[PDB]
C-alpha cells in the first residue's frame, strides 16, 4: 500500500536527522 | 521490541537502533524540515486510508496514531529551533529525543494498526471455509456432492496460497511453523472428507446399516479440519 512508502520516507528521513549528532 | 513481519522491520529497525542514546549540536533546520515534509504526507495517506476502508477498527485506531506522530514532529520541529539559538541547550536535547521516540512509536502504531486490517481479511477468507465445512452434514445425493467438491475446491486452494504468503511475512519463527502445518493438516484431510462423503452419500442410497460408521468419520473430520482452521486463525494474530 502507498502507508508503507510513506512510513519508509519518514523512517529515512528521520535518520538523517539522527545521524548528525 | 521485535518488529514481527519482514515489512515493519525494514522500515522501522534502522531508526529503532539510532534510538538508543555533551557539547556541540549542528543546525538540524533542513533536516528536520524534510521529516516534516513526509510526516505531512504520512498523515495524508493515513485519513485517505480511513475514509476508503470499510473496517470499523481501522477508522477508530489509525487516527490517533497519525495524531501521534503529528505531534511528536511538533517537539522535533521545536527542538531545531532552540539548539539553532543554543547548541547546548539542554531541553532542546530532550524534545530532538522524546521527538524522535514519539515519531518511531506513532509509526510503528500505524503500522501495527494498518497490519490488523490485513490479518482481518485473511480471517475472514478461513472463516468462509470453516462455514462451508458445516455444510457438509446435508449432502445426501451423488450429485449434491459434486456441488460441494466444486465450490470447496477451489476455497481450499484460495486459503492455503494466501496463507502461506503470510507466513513468509512474519519475523517470528515457531509462529510462522504452527501456521504451515495446520494449513498442511486442513489440505491433506480435504480428500479424506471427500471420500468420507462419497461413503456416506453410498450407504445413504443403498441403505446399508454402516451409515452410523461413515457419517462420524465424516463429523470427525469436519471436526479435525475445524479445529485447525481455528488454530490458524488465533496464529495469525501473534
Amino acid at each position: 500500500x502507498x502507508i508503507y512508502x510513506x512510513a519508509k520516507x519518514v523512517x529515512x528521513x528521520l535518520s538523517k536527522v539522527l545521524x548528525x549528532i | 521490541p521485535v518488529f514481527h513481519t519482514r515489512t515493519i522491520e525494514s522500515i522501522l529497525e534502522p531508526v529503532a537502533q539510532q534510538i538508543s542514546h555533551g557539547k556541540a549540536i549542528p543546525d538540524l533546520t533542513a533536516p528536520v524540515s524534510a521529516v516534516q515534509a513526509a510526516v505531512s504526507n504520512l498523515v495524508r495517506v493515513g485519513k485517505e486510508t480511513v475514509q476508503t476502508t470499510e473496517d470499523q477498527i481501522l477508522k477508530r485506531d489509525m487516527p490517533p496514531a497519525f495524531i501521534k506522530v503529528e505531534n511528536a514532529c511538533t517537539k522535533l520541529v521545536r527542538a531545531a529551533q532552540m539548539l539553532q539559538a543554543d547548541p547546548y541547550s539542554v531541553p532542546a536535547r530532550d524534545y530532538l529525543i522524546d521527538g524522535s521516540r514519539g515519531i518511531l512509536s506513532g509509526t510503528s502504531d500505524l503500522l501495527l494498526t494498518f497490519d490488523e486490517a490485513e490479518v482481518r481479511k485473511i480471517i475472514r477468507v478461513c472463516k468462509g471455509i470453516l462455514e462451508y465445512l458445516t455444510v457438509a452434514e446435508v449432502v445426501e445425493t451423488m450429485e449434491d456432492l459434486v456441488t460441494y467438491t466444486k465450490n470447496l475446491g477451489p476455497g481450499m486452494t484460495k486459503m492455503a496460497k494466501m496463507i502461506d504468503e503470510r507466513q513468509q511475512e512474519l519475523t517470528h519463527q515457531e509462529h510462522r511453523v504452527m501456521l504451515v502445518n495446520s494449513m498442511n493438516t486442513v489440505k491433506e484431510l480435504l480428500p479424506v472428507l471427500i471420500s468420507a462423503m462419497k461413503i456416506f452419500v453410498t450407504t445413504k442410497n443403498t441403505k446399508s446399516q454402516g451409515i452410523e460408521e461413515a457419517l462420524k468419520n465424516r463429523n470427525f473430520t469436519v471436526e479435525k479440519m475445524s479445529a485447525e482452521i481455528n488454530e490458524i486463525i488465533r496464529v495469525l494474530q501473534l
